[PDB]
């Protein structure tokens, strides 16, 4: 009663701000879209040069 | 990237600026001294941030259960429902692939933009004054002492005094 | 003599992926695809029913297991494997249809 | 915008050029003067009607009905529908958005390119008789009248013509 | 394109060119020469391919039959059936139009990039000891042979020797 969430599965509830999820596709309420990868990095950086 | 300023003429970046995201670094008379620039960092961050802010938002569409787990439901509606899911999550797995790989394509080549964009102010900064080395440096010709680097950075460095001087050691 | 123009970098890339590489390394990048589960079900602000042994259909009928549900009122309606419609055996008659219909019905 | 032209080292926009989208600015001994540059304005006018013209056409599948307004249908394949309809609108919702948003990036990232590649080009014409200024302008040792621009504006200018009078004036 | 390389000032292309993608064409006192440069030519390849290596590759994800082409299925369901398949049908038909528009204007402007960016790192190998013509060519003011060229060609030229004569012929 405590937590509060608007996405559950059988598995528990989706507390999740991210517009994917690896978790339930059937997962019911207002959820994130299930897609199939495990990680989807998104570049918040430019590219890592350093000193050979 | 598309700019060819990062991986580009600038050979790589420094480890130890942590000031922020791009800076100068000058050698003179007076030493050595490595100092961030907030104008362009900030120009790239809020850019990020955008991008940011933009994807990470929840859309308002809730759905319902449609299908039965403890109790399993007639076959044909079932493998209809399973054959749907199925095309609606290969949609949605492509259109998240192709959404990272492009917004992370832009950021590189938007960072590259930024570090572009600060040398060509630098540039026409010094406008006859200093000659482009070639490694993203500026090679001065008149004394600037650790003030004069400061103008530059502040873009208060007015030209016209040091021009007698640099022109002239062409 | 001279003024440099640079940018950072760190010694810890993280690698994504691209239109045109696989593997760049940049400096900072996120998560898009959450995997973070709670393992429970999270109630803030929802009358709920934890049916439990009660099957869903038997709020209509009501046998002995569900009693105690024969005029409840909720906002989420939690069903269990251990529920059970019935207690003389039988089935309803597009007894899906009319469990969709109980799951929206407050 | 990616290459730093518009709201970049050019301060801000001429209200009154309704004659075109980009344009010349001269001051000399005979007055200001505002022109318009057909080149560029049409290089890019094509490109915007192109993006349009692939847009703004529909497609050629036609849909039927398949549940009921005024009759509604069972309820179990009812939802299965909804389910389904509502799905595809969030998908067509999401590509939209991104087509939108990805559009207008590259539309603006655009318009940037070709005020830079005017910008190059006159400068290419107008090589050491004249240094840049900072604001976009171009600052010409040697003297232009009202013909020496317009032959500027045509890709016309030639610079040997006007080398030893610009060049001594360094 | 956005970097107005190809298809911008340089006038056109070498279809004589068969080494690599860009290249230098000389034209000095022991007649003219032309080879290309392999850089950027790699550099480009490698991108291109990697666009390849990212499309030309398909799902594990495997689809059953829902419907019979020799009897077909009950009428209700079979229109719902066909309605789905359509819906998606029409979306990866816009998801790949898409796909492939944006993947050929980004090649044809990184293409582009390359080039200006072998331009612009010649134009800073020779400092001050040539001046920009306007259509991609470097006028050299000294006497550059066929072994200078090919020192250009290697990044090995060294503008501090031949500073003195190009300086001077002003
Ligand atoms: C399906 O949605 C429509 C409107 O979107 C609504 O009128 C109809 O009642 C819904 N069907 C069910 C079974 O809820």
């Amino acid at each position: 009663a405590n937590c509060e969430g608007d996405c559950y599965h059988s598995g528990g509830t989706i507390i999740s701000n991210l517009p994917f999820q690896n978790i339930d596709s059937r997962a019911v309420g207002k959820c994130p879209r299930y897609v199939k990868q495990r990680s989807l990095l998104l570049a918040t950086g430019m590219k890592n040069v350093p000193e050979i | 990237g598309l700019f060819g300023a990062i991986a580009g003429f600038i050979e790589n970046g420094w480890e130890g600026l942590i000031d922020g995201w791009y800076g100068f670094r000058h050698q003179n008379a007076q030493g050595e001294g490595t100092a961030a620039d907030y104008k362009s960092t900030q120009s790239a961050i809020d850019q990020i941030t955008g991008k940011l802010n933009r994807l990470i938002e929840k859309t308002n569409q809730q759905f319902e259960l449609i299908d039965n787990e403890f109790n399993e439901v007639e076959k044909q509606i079932g493998n209809v429902i399973n054959w749907t899911r199925d095309s609606i999550t290969e949609v949605w797995s492509y259109n998240a692939e192709l959404l990272v790989a492009m917004e992370n394509q832009h950021t590189i080549d938007l960072a590259d933009s930024e570090m572009d964009k600060l040398y060509e102010r630098v540039k026409r900064q010094l406008r006859e004054n200093a000659e482009e080395d070639g490694t993203g440096c500026f090679e001065i010709f008149h004394k600037c002492d650790d003030d004069c680097m400061a103008s530059i950075r502040n873009n208060t460095y007015d030209h016209s005094k040091y021009r007698e001087e640099a022109m002239q050691n062409r | 003599d001279k003024i440099c123009l640079g940018h950072h970098a760190v010694s810890n890339g993280t690698k994504v992926n691209t239109l045109t590489e696989r593997g760049v390394e940049v400096v900072n990048a996120t998560e898009t695809v959450e995997r973070t589960n709670i393992p429970r079900i999270c109630s803030k602000g929802k009358r709920t029913v934890d049916l439990g042994q009660c099957g869903l259909l038997g709020t209509i009928t009501g046998p002995p297991q569900c009693d105690q549900f024969l005029e409840f009122s909720a906002d989420l309606i939690i069903e269990r494997r251990e529920g059970s419609d019935v207690c003389y055996p039988g089935k309803f008659v597009n007894e899906e249809a009319l469990r969709q219909i109980l799951r929206e019905s407050g």
